[PDB]
């Protein structure tokens, strides 16, 4: 007769627990860039947790920063899909 | 009818729902926050994206940590009873748990709590999205050659 | 030509962060039952992050704490999946 | 060949993989822990569920934090090559972040390490997954009537 109060969250962060998250200047977040991106091309195709894969995938393969500081410099970044979700979620009807 | 299952969320209401977009690009000085140059071109994408998703898009840019709780608590007591659901976008400065104000920090619980299944009944059983462009701490992903 | 070192991880956790996760002495923990309940159900018929939604409403909707102090009573739990995945998974082929 | 799309993981090696299964029960009595009573069911459940999904499961019962890191450094060494995927499922008290050995805690972080993408070769690509009952806290939900 009752649901958790934490249920139905979704918390999609741009960066793993304890990770830094990066930007561009010109292009914007790694994140939100791909995130608007497969959000355009499959919002009306796929169910949201499998559009954040393709998200995570785009993430994960296309960046990769690049820094005079050698501390700084050809680091890769993996997005964090959190769900208290309980059932699909799809932009379309 | 026929077998009725219940496996997807009900995204038919009149309206998609509210998609909340926080742009905090310029921090206060003694916070010892640079300017998140980029942050404009995210949020117009975030803008243009979710308008086309039919959601009610509503910009907020640089918000202190008092204008964020005030602004998450009034609009979590909107009435969302025609929404099929809710979205949020940080994009900010950030560290673990936290999303930064221009002023200084805020944290995400704080911010979430007050969509809570038992704090916001216009949303309950919906689905409540939050999208967080920020940092999580300072550990730098050496990755490895594939 | 590189990929995170945090990438294809799949944190599947009985609860959300900062809290309770209940087990019951005879049936085993609501999670892990429902867990095996759908596995057992949709490994040969749903993608991974579908099936773990599945546990999600489970768990979140059949179960809830019972205890004679009322600290412990009426609680509820909604389990917790956390996605640095790259791609979708079947369990079959 | 026709067009080829990468959207699934590669699942049709000639092994599933591994299921590590971690079940505690017993812990040392300095410790302050309490006897996981039905964990033992759990741990079957688990064994059976993966069986039939033809994963090699391997049972490990009251390990203390020593052997459990021993155990996760061991696996991850092993050559993983002809498996598709890596599972290993936690059972005992916990705390946000952490898992406990019979005798004391484990940095769920220090687990998961062993098998980054650069520290286990025959697993980089492919998904490793932790399945972990534990608490995270001690935040109860007090839920809301629907
Ligand atoms: C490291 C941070 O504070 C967040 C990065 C950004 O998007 O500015
Ligand atoms: C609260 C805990 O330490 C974990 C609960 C359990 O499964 O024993």
């Amino acid at each position: 007769h009752k649901i958790p109060v934490e249920a139905d969250f979704l918390y999609a962060y741009s960066t793993a627990p304890g990770y830094y998250s990066w930007r561009n200047s010109k292009d914007g977040s790694w994140f939100i860039q791909s995130l608007c991106a497969m959000l355009k091309q499959y919002a009306d195709k796929l169910e949201f947790m499998h559009i954040l894969t393709r998200v995570n995938r785009k993430v994960a393969t296309e960046f990769e920063s690049f820094s005079f500081d050698a501390t700084f410099h050809a680091k890769k970044q993996i997005p964090c899909i959190v769900s208290m979700l309980t059932k699909e979620l799809y932009f379309y009807h | 009818s026929g077998i009725s299952l219940d496996n997807s969320y009900k995204m038919d209401y009149p309206e998609m729902g509210l998609c909340i977009i926080i742009n905090n690009k310029n921090f206060h000085k003694s916070t010892g926050m640079t300017s998140r140059s980029g942050t404009d071109v995210d949020a117009a994408n975030l803008r243009e994206t979710f308008r086309n998703l039919k959601y009610e898009v509503r910009n907020k840019n640089d918000l202190t940590r008092e204008e964020i709780v005030e602004l998450m608590r009034d609009v979590s007591k909107e009435d969302h009873s025609k929404r099929s659901s809710f979205v949020c976008v940080l994009l900010s400065h950030g560290e673990e748990g936290i999303i930064f104000g221009t002023n200084g920090p805020v944290d995400l619980k704080k911010i979430t709590n007050f969509f809570r299944g038992d704090r916001c009944r216009s949303l309950t059983g919906k689905p409540k999205l939050f999208i967080i462009q920020a940092c999580r701490g300072t550990e730098l992903d050496c990755g490895i050659e594939t």
